[PDB]
Order: structure tokens, then C-alpha cells, then sequence
């Protein structure tokens, strides 16, 4: 199964998740 | 970790999260940064925990640079809770804005197709591609050429962000 939100991979979603998850895991 | 009240309230303002959701992530945050200031290698080292086999220089390289907003190198807590504010709570449109910020490497205003490759290729390299046929390969290449090609309506090589906020969007 393709991981869900890659399928946004260059319209900016992807980044924007990828993103909040380090910010999150960054402050755990 | 004790925050000043007006800092909690000024950064509560001017984001998604309550007061208390502000105090909680700054105690995580000096929890793991006690410095209270974030450098490249610590931002990095999250997402190679992520992705321990992928090449996370790049992402983290490009996203840390959007972060640090004043530029000093460092990604300090009202740094920290703006650009996660905006990139897990705002709007679709915020959402895309702060992507568009990420996908305009050289700040002139428009994403250009190797603007947009160099992004998708440095979320490939850290996270992986799907296996497909050798004749079907999912390369960041062609995968831009159809979704940049898509979104430059009037085909003049290069993103404003009204043609990058209106990609997913229905009509
Ligand atoms: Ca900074
Ligand atoms: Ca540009
Ligand atoms: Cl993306
Ligand atoms: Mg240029
Ligand atoms: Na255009």
C-alpha cells in the first residue's frame, strides 16, 4: 500500500506533513 | 522551562494553539533542545531516526531553511511553534503558502520545474519510491513533468502561487 499522502508528493501536502511530523517528533 | 506570560500569550495569539498546547510544546521542545535552540544536525537526526536507509540531507536541509526565519541558524521555540502551527493546523491555503515559501528555492517569486524536482527528489531520497515495472518507474522526473506541466496554465515555465494553490483543488 502506498503510503496515503504521497500521492500529494509535489503539490506541497507531502512536504507540509513531513515537515509538521520532525517539528513534532522534535518536541516529544 | 519556565516561559514568560507574555511570550506564552504573543505566541499563542498568533497561532493554533491554545495556551496550554503552547506551554506543553515548549516544555517538549527544551525537553530535547535545552538550549531552547534547534540547530541543523539535532533537525536532521529526527528525520534520520524517520528514515534510518534514506537520505534525509536534503529535506531537512531545505525544510530547516524555511524555519529559521531570522536566518541565524538556529530554529528557536517561536520559531518552532509557528512553523508548526501553520504546517499541521492551518488552512489548505496557509498549508500551500508555507509550501509554496519551501518550493521557491531562490525567493524570486515562482516555483520552476527544477525547483520543484529538487523538492520531490529530496522527499524521494529520504523516504523511498514505490516499485513498479522498469517501464512504468516512478522517477521524481516525470512525476513533476505531468504535475508542473498541469499546473502552468498558461505554459510559461514557471509557478505563481495562485497556479500552485489551485492543484488539488476541485472546480
Ligand atoms: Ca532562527
Ligand atoms: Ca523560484
Ligand atoms: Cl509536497
Ligand atoms: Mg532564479
Ligand atoms: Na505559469
Amino acid at each position: 500500500s502506498v503510503p496515503r499522502f504521497i500521492k500529494y508528493t509535489g503539490y506541497g501536502n507531502a512536504a507540509g506533513l513531513l515537515a509538521a511530523r520532525g517539528l513534532m517528533a522534535g518536541g516529544r | 522551562s519556565k516561559l514568560k506570560p507574555e511570550v506564552v500569550e504573543e505566541l499563542t495569539r498568533k497561532t493554533y494553539f491554545t495556551e496550554k498546547e503552547v506551554q506543553q510544546w515548549y516544555k517538549g521542545f527544551i525537553k530535547d533542545c535545552p538550549s531552547g535552540q534547534l540547530d541543523a544536525a539535532g533537525f536532521q537526526k529526527i528525520y534520520k531516526q524517520f528514515f534510518p536507509f534514506g537520505d534525509p540531507t536534503k529535506f531537512a536541509t531545505f525544510v530547516f531553511n524555511v524555519f529559521d526565519e531570522n536566518k541565524d541558524g538556529r530554529i528557536e521555540f517561536s520559531e518552532f511553534i509557528q512553523a508548526l502551527s501553520v504546517t499541521s493546523r492551518g488552512t489548505l491555503d496557509e498549508k500551500l503558502r508555507w509550501a509554496f515559501k519551501l518550493y521557491d528555492l531562490d525567493n524570486d517569486g515562482y516555483i520552476t520545474r527544477n525547483e520543484m524536482l529538487d523538492i520531490v527528489d529530496a522527499i524521494y531520497q529520504m523516504v523511498g519510491n514505490t516499485v513498479e515495472l522498469p517501464e512504468e518507474e516512478n522517477t521524481p522526473e516525470k512525476r513533476v513533468d505531468r504535475i508542473f506541466a498541469m499546473m502552468d496554465k498558461n505554459a510559461d515555465g514557471k509557478l505563481t502561487l495562485q497556479e500552485f494553490q489551485e492543484g488539488s483543488k476541485a472546480d
